């Protein structure tokens, strides 16, 4: 049984009991990567985790490796998280369109679950998720993933302008090469509107 | 250096995602346009100030007006967005934005924007907006609205082509101070 948080209260509260106390270089590192991740990730993923290209990056990710690495960094219990994708993520060929009117491709759908469900991935790059759903891309993108990490992970909760440039998002941020499989993708309509978004269901591994 | 907040805000398919992406790539989107740009922070420089903007993208949809409050915390300065193409968006302004804007956002200052303008005379938009009796919306208009809603002052730009872009960011700023 996984932690979910209902609201800011209590996702503030839990917010509380993690760890805050980085070094300052440690605050310094998390909050660069907060400002935009696009340089981070899409480097990481385009050299599969060998940072010797750009030294000027190398010190950048090793650095932000170190804070997430404490011993003190890690998560309590054990907390669904949350994240939004767009439909790319999935492979390049593919877009947002794939949901037309609220409604998801199914051709478009079932070719990318049988391709991806069921799946164990590596992942490069770093993982920014939210503990509350609502904060986040969760709602406006094509595809939500609900991540459920066991506890021990190693990560760094941030919702303050120490720790991120985008204080609000109540966000959870997992280290790179962090490993989950995907138990299952599907579709699922929300409630009140009648769109429907591809849902995903992770387990860290 | 500086830390401000800046956040987007105006009817679905206006243009808001497009015109913060050609503001910090150069590159208006084609192919993998997302509905919600990534966090992203503009360096920006005026009278001598450097500062650090964070910019928030936003669904103005209906859908997520319950979703949308949780970016207004905070706030330092306000694009409300609306299309030249569409003079429908502009009265969106004063219909829900404004409202909205100083119910959360209760002094911050207001940047009227005009994108799109680059449909301003185009003969499509022109022709396909004179099938309702309407047509592009003159300059004349916006600035009267900014008055109207209060705004410290009103743009006009095309992600397209990126004409003023450069300006709504940096007006942005000064607003923002
Ligand atoms: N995704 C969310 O809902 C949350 C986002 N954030 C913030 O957003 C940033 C990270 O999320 P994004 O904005 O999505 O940037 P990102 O680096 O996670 O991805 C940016 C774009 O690349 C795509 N992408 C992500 N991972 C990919 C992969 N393995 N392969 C191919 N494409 C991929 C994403 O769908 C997005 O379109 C961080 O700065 C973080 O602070 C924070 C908390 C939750
Ligand atoms: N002609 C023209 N089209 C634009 C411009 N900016 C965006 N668009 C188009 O208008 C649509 C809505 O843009 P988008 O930025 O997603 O709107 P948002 O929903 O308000 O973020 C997209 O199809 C773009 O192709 C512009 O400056 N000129
Ligand atoms: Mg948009």
């Amino acid at each position: 049984k996984y932690k979910l948080c209902t609201n800011k209260e209590e996702a503030d509260a839990w917010g509380k009991k993690q760890f805050n106390k980085w070094s300052k270089e440690e605050k310094s590192a998390i909050r660069d990567y907060t400002k935009n991740a696009r340089p981070y990730n899409e480097f990481l993923r385009m050299h599969a985790g060998k940072l010797d290209s750009d030294p000027t990056m190398k010190k950048k990710i090793e650095s932000l490796d170190k804070a997430l690495n404490r011993k003190e960094a890690k998560v309590n219990d054990n907390i669904k998280v949350y994240r939004g994708d767009d439909a790319w993520i999935f492979g390049k060929e593919y877009d947002n369109s794939i949901i037309k009117n609220g409604k998801v491709d199914r051709e478009k759908f079932k070719e990318i679950q049988k391709k991806f469900q069921g799946k164990t991935t590596t992942e490069f790059g770093y993982i920014s998720t939210s503990i509350l759903i609502d904060a986040g891309y969760a709602k406006t993108r094509p595809v939500m993933t609900e991540f459920k990490v066991g506890s021990g992970t190693h990560g760094a909760y941030m919702n303050s302008d120490d720790l991120t440039a985008y204080p609000g998002q109540y966000e959870l941020l997992l280290p790179r090469n962090t490993v989950y499989k995907i138990e299952k993708i599907y579709i699922a309509i929300d409630n009140n509107t009648q769109k429907e978004q591809i849902k995903v269901e992770a387990t860290i591994k | 250096a500086i830390r401000k907040k800046l956040v987007i805000v105006g009817d679905g398919a206006c243009g808001k995602t497009c015109l913060l992406i050609v503001n910090s790539k150069d590159q208006f989107p084609e192919v993998y346009v997302p509905t919600v740009f990534e966090n992203y922070v503009a360096d920006i420089e005026v009278d001598g100030k450097q500062v650090e903007l964070a910019l928030w993208d936003t669904a103005g949809q209906e859908d997520y007006d319950r979703l949308r409050p949780l970016s207004y915390p905070d706030t330092d300065v306000i694009l409300m967005c609306f299309s030249i193409d569409s003079p429908d968006s502009l009265e969106n302004i004063p219909e829900k934005w404004t409202p909205e804007v100083k119910h959360f956002c209760p002094n911050v200052p207001i940047i009227l924007v005009g994108n799109k303008k680059d449909l301003r005379n185009d003969e499509h938009t022109r022709r396909e907006l004179a099938k309702m009796k309407q047509e592009p919306v003159k300059p004349e208009e916006g600035r009267d609205m900014a008055n109207r809603i209060g705004a410290f002052g009103y743009m006009e730009c095309s992600a397209k082509t990126k004409d003023g872009v450069r300006e709504v960011f940096e007006m942005a700023t000064r607003a923002a101070l």
